[PDB]
């Protein structure tokens, strides 16, 4: 229950009973999916190749 | 030192970017007690009478809600003072209070000393009726941890005038070629660059090695390096084997003993090693080997029950001389111990622990302290090298000359791309390297206290 | 830090107590709002991004509302007083190695099967006294525990002199006997240490130990050379780190759980507590019961963490406000 | 933000100025350290983790060292004074749509080819004075610009009652005609806004704008109804949000470049810049030159920051120390 | 001596160390000194300017820096961004002996 | 110096400086000719420049 | 004594200081010359073979110009002090062999892997006090070490009495317990010696040592009896034997690099420095920078040795001259 390395940031975590998505986000199990088939290209009339 | 660093394998990487690994751990737990309270909520002092002197209820305070309703928990005296929870934990901040009464046939209660801070508790089971029973119990979960490591860079250079291209030597005194061992050697080569080349490659391998072994970090807990290079950028110095390993399982003794050593080895073995894998090979110098002999001897001295016989021990032996018909030879050494319950203690003396150049602190008992230093580099098996040398796949080392009109190194007489107006050359060589110690807890190290400051 | 919940928990910082919903200017400010009929209760807290109102507490579905001080959350550091058992000898034996073994549990791993032992050795001489022995033991212990190469601050070694049995003097790997001049030393205290803390990553944990002595030969017989008596703790570990990990967790229920998962594309939550302050707590437990068929109780709790100043002000006022608003009779700290 | 480097730039915060290396206790303390010979210069700084020192400055290789004031780094918010040109008419002209177009060049993108146009409309009626017109126009501008729906702040509309030509009566989409009881309004000020800022991901930017008017038939001829003139700004955006992103960038040179990247496997850097304060700055440029063939220079930048009380007391004592220590004669702003 | 990664001067009877080299006294790898700035001749005694390179913050005791201390050469570390030349190499020569009748 | 990213060369026998870096240089010349300007009329606003 | 060069080092002796080039009659004489504009500096020394001139010093290319006194180049002979550690016992214990062991680190082979151990032994008797042990131990050490049998002078054994406490009485292999008649002896100091020197062939070197000890038995305990502690030295090896080889090396740049290889067929060089006198030194480091593209420096040194007996009169006068001629500000010692 201590720091083995010098920059060891995580610690052994533990909870009892009913969990929550917060419990899972506090142990790094919830991440937002990146919509790869989606991309906004801002619109303008590009007068640079003129 | 070279053989030492070759005792370890290498792992090729693909970048000079910090890398991190996952560290798995253990699960089984005991929950410490914070406090106990009477039926009236009053605190339980240590010089206090029993608590549940009937089946009276009382309160147990804990630093976390780890126990469920209807579970029976036990203290340090397991099976003697069982504790059944009388509900769910009424949290007071982060502390969790529980209502509890004594199971079993206890009718005199629990003494207060069995209810003080720090006492360890655990779950036993959830006992229930067989008719009209209601839900009880719960379960638990845990999570792992991880660790990091980084790299280092080194440079060297040597400048020589251009006239050194094919310069012959008169050999007034024999010309010498410094070796890695430190031994001067006589060489016939009459040219000066033969030796310049040798020394450059030599000093660069010496650079690389001192880093892989004695690498010391300059980084801060805020994440900042604090040694700034000539460019103004920071020098990102890593840590070496000895620095990496000496963070765990290291003792600094003023006096060595077999009790000290055998307790350490056994306590560690009963905890971590199976009875069939407690063979501990120790690396040290030959001054430590003598000290091991002296300690093993006095212990065996106190073995008064047995009479040790020169027949079996052959301490004193018969040799053929001309000064006598029965000529005798006396002398022995203790090079190994065998403690109880599977512990074997052997020695593997390396001269690296005796080098008088690297080690400049001297033991008052005749030698360099680094020889009075016992290390176990591999406590058990790992299915993996715990200690290895890191190598970027392609970006390992670079070579470059910035010279004028003639290059003594390569022996090129004309320059299509001159760097300056000077009959001179300078070789530049760079390399990148790293070292990793996954588990520093799997490296035991006894060290004399004079050897730290 | 992950914890156990009764299906939900919430936290709101009372950095300042106002009297209206119109005075919530600065973040952290809070007011308790209740009907004059006293049928519901809620709190208007000023968030960094504006204002909020906690869930509504039906005062007839209130299970328990208690206030907790900070002294009750400050972990009390275990001390071990160590001495020479006058039964074997009230003084050291002039040729025996006095080894001490501090066995540690809950070292890096989580379990008790994570054991770890550090030692301290002193070979004693003829003219040695108890004072000199304790001094040298402390140096041996510090050089192995209070060093600057051990990854963890395992313990804190101290020395006490009979002249001042109340004053404890530290001993580090740098300390030298010349700095320890008193000739009347009677014991060696060995405390725990506040371990490294990291908001949401490394919860406040400890590593307890037992000083286990080794045997010496006093009269041709194996006998232990000392006793490890527990004494009343003197140092504590303030609760600032606990409240901040509670806020970090309880602001993932009414907020973002992807605290950093996907780094540039996150929502940065602005936590309001100072891990270097001591807070005094108030936990109100209550539930929600529905209508005819929906009788099951959805139990809830919300925590209010105000700051302490020795006296428990900033909560006795908060308590008085909640008491006059909701009629509840909560006890002051 | 990201900046252009002359091969390096280091930043060090000067929260408190000390006179010794021993007085460095708090995480913002700083000492200018030099030798009597005046041959090198370095700064001893107190970090969240221990003392640190900057690269050593060869006082013979200094290229420039100038302290900028906080005023110089505050972006002035350009503001126009919009009126109706007395050549077309000094009063509104009934039945005409007095439209007003506000162009925005650096809208969400960062190019000048990413434009955005928001409008304000007012149709005039008989008996309409100029004050009534400006009132109605400011109101229609707010409802379209200072609404609770627009993704970004765009402008700050104001009104000026000629009786008080200094005070800028503000206006927002919530403001209603009745809240404006004056009759001597003479202009519609339109000022750019501070855009939102988050440390290290959203640089401190502005959206510049020009008010474009439209035509109205006054006596048979399509004519522009107003004149937009820029006036000396009166609201400045301090540098707190700027020094802060500077630090965020220049602290990854001393330290970690993987900021928050692998969220749980990170080095959390602690920053000392308050983004709600006002810092002076002291930048020093210098170089390192080698020996006899490595004469190429390596110019290296080092800058210091210090809060401004309004009279630059912190930085003035700072450089007064550096001048007593290094012989330089930087000017006390 | 060397508080806050502060510099100081190591005097020597010889110019044996290059600039940009880490040198270690008797307590090796506990107090690493980074030679910054080539040696300045004080006659035949070489004077270096150094910087502690092991995260040291408290410095080095005046007892580790007295006459006679042994100093070895560790290596020459550099940054990975715009790194200039450091390091050097060294040579030695033998001797002879003589006898008569 | 000792390596070139533009080309991928990791060591040169002909080094230009000791620093670990690289620099690219490009240079070109150009020209335009109008034989007769009078055959080009331009009606311009007085604000660009009078 | 091969030294390292920053592209070259030159040496010019100064046995006399003159005002003009017309006063240079005797060799060693020297004068500094510099135009009234102070743009160049050069020295005119009278060589044994006629007048000669130093290289030219571009006075705006001077890197460092510092002097060195005689007392800063004399190797101080280090010396320990050996005694009886009063902890074990403050008097010799009868029947025990006190075998001292001096370990020598840099013996013949120019390394630390070239070790050599000399010893000294004494058996203690009942009435043997500490004074009797010290002398008998000293005579024992002298016999083994003060050997003229030894190919090298290794150490000097001296004694000290509580009466004097500074006067060190010497102990050579010739002395005997009857010559040392004092009853109050306190310690055994051990200096290191000067070794034999030969310019160009045998450079000035030293053999360093530490007086280790072996174990006596006292109460069934193996215990060291002694404590060697360095003491502030009292004797120094003067400079002359070191400057002599400096210029023997720094003359082969000015002149013949074959300082004798085909003996009959050589250019014998005349060296002005007396290797039996003391000299203060003056180093001027500078460089030559070229034109448009040839900026690569070429650093150079100009060493100057002036006999300084007692007060540093000669070199001080020399410095006043160079500072008056070149406008420099070299510090006088």
């Amino acid at each position: 229950a201590g720091k083995l390395g010098k920059f060891q940031m995580l610690g052994f975590q533990h909870w009892k009973g009913l969990t929550s998505d917060n419990h899972l986000g506090a142990i790094f199990q919830q991440a937002p999916q990146k919509a790869t088939n989606l991309m906004v290209q801002l619109l303008a009339f590009y007068r640079g190749k003129s | 030192l070279d053989t030492f660093l070759n005792s370890f394998p290498t792992r090729e990487f693909e970048d000079d970017n910090e890398y991190y690994w996952d560290v798995i751990g253990s699960s089984r737990r005991n929950i410490p007690l914070v406090e106990a309270r009477d039926e009236n909520g009053v605190v339980v002092a240590a010089n206090a009478a029993n608590v549940g002197v009937g089946t009276s209820p009382f309160y147990l305070v804990f630093p976390e809600d780890w126990f469920a309703d209807g579970e029976v928990i036990v203290g340090n005296l397991n099976q003697v003072y069982p504790f059944r929870i009388l509900g769910d934990a009424r949290m007071e901040g982060t502390n969790a209070v529980y209502k509890v009464e004594l199971m079993g046939g206890n009718t005199q209660g629990v003494p207060a000393e069995r209810l003080q801070q720090g006492e360890r508790f655990s779950i036993e089971f959830a006992p229930v009726e067989k008719e009209l029973s209601r839900k009880v119990g719960d379960v638990r979960f845990t999570s792992p941890v991880s660790m990091r490591n980084e790299w280092t860079t080194i440079r060297i250079q040597h400048k020589v005038a251009g006239n050194k291209l094919n310069k012959k030597l008169a050999m007034g005194i024999p010309m010498v070629r410094n070796l890695e061992s430190g031994k001067q050697v006589k060489d016939t080569a009459n040219m000066w660059m033969h030796y310049v080349d040798w020394e450059v490659e030599l000093q660069f391998d010496e650079y690389k090695n001192n880093a892989m072994a004695w690498g010391t970090s300059n980084r801060n807990l805020n994440g900042e390096y604090m040694n700034f290079g000539k460019s103004g950028n920071a020098i990102k110095t890593g840590a070496g084997i000895f620095e990496q390993t000496e963070v765990a399982n290291t003792m600094y003794y003023n006096t060595f003993s077999l009790k000290l050593l055998e307790d350490a080895l056994y306590e560690l073995s009963a905890s971590k090693l199976a009875m069939d894998d407690r063979l501990f090979v120790i690396k040290t110098g030959e001054r430590g080997a003598i000290q091991f002999h002296k300690e093993v001897l006095k212990t065996v001295s106190g073995w008064t029950t047995f009479v040790l016989d020169n027949n079996s021990t052959r301490v004193v032996e018969k040799v053929q001389s001309r000064l006598h018909s029965n000529a005798l030879s006396a002398g022995f050494q203790f090079v190994e111990y065998k403690a109880p319950n599977g512990v074997r203690v052997r020695l593997d003396v390396d001269p690296f622990y005796d080098d008088p150049v690297r080690n400049k602190i001297l033991h008052p008992m005749g030698g360099v302290a680094f020889s009075y230093r016992y290390d176990i580099w591999y406590i058990g098996t790992m299915d993996q090298p715990n200690i290895f040398k890191c190598k970027i796949k392609g970006d390992n080392e670079y070579r470059g000359y910035q010279w004028g009109i003639r290059n003594p190194f390569t022996g090129q007489k004309g320059n299509p791309y001159m760097s300056f107006d000077e009959d001179s050359a300078v070789i530049h060589r760079m390399a990148t390297l790293g070292v990793c110690v996954l588990d520093p807890t799997r490296t035991m190290s006894l060290i004399p206290a004079i050897l730290q400051g | 830090m992950v914890i156990s919940i009764n299906q939900v928990r919430q936290l709101y910082v009372a950095k300042a107590l106002k009297a209206n919903t119109a005075a919530l200017t600065t973040a952290g400010d809070i007011v308790p709002k209740a009907d004059t009929a006293k049928t519901t209760l809620y709190f208007q807290s000023m968030s960094p991004a504006g204002i909020v109102a906690s869930d509504k507490i039906n005062l007839k579905h209130v299970l328990y509302a208690k206030a907790t001080p900070s002294e009750a959350l400050a972990h009390k550091l275990v001390r071990y007083s160590v001495t020479l058992d006058a039964d074997v000898s009230a003084t050291p034996v002039a040729g025996q190695n006095y080894i001490l073994r501090l066995a540690f549990r809950q070292y890096i791993g989580l379990s008790e099967e994570d054991q770890y032992f550090k030692y301290g050795e002193v070979i004693a001489r003829s003219g040695m006294t108890a004072s000199d022995f304790y001094k040298k033991m402390a140096i041996s212990l510090a050089k192995n525990l209070e060093n600057k190469t051990e990854s963890t601050p395992l313990v804190n070694i101290y020395l006490i002199s009979a002249a001042a049995a109340s004053t404890d003097v530290p001993v580090t790997s740098a300390t030298k006997e010349s700095d320890l001049t008193a000739t009347d030393y009677n014991q060696i205290i060995i405390e725990e240490t506040e371990q490294p803390w990291v908001l949401g990553m490394m919860p406040q944990a400890f590593i307890p130990f037992t000083p286990q002595f080794l045997t010496i030969t006093v009269d041709g017989e194996d006998r232990l050379w000392g006793v490890a008596t527990v004494v009343t703790p003197t140092k504590t570990v303030p609760d600032g780190h606990l409240i901040a990990d509670l806020e970090y967790f309880c602001m993932g229920a009414r907020g973002d759980i992807y605290r950093g998962m996907g780094y540039p594309n996150i929502i940065k939550t602005t936590y309001l507590v100072d891990p270097g302050a001591v807070y005094d707590v108030l936990d109100i437990h209550y539930f929600y019961t529905g209508s005819n068929e929906s009788v099951q109780k959805s139990e809830k709790t919300i925590t209010l963490v105000a700051v302490d100043d020795g006296s428990h002000t900033a909560m006795n006022a908060l308590i008085g406000a909640i008491n006059t608003a909701s009629g509840l009779t909560i006890a002051t700290l």
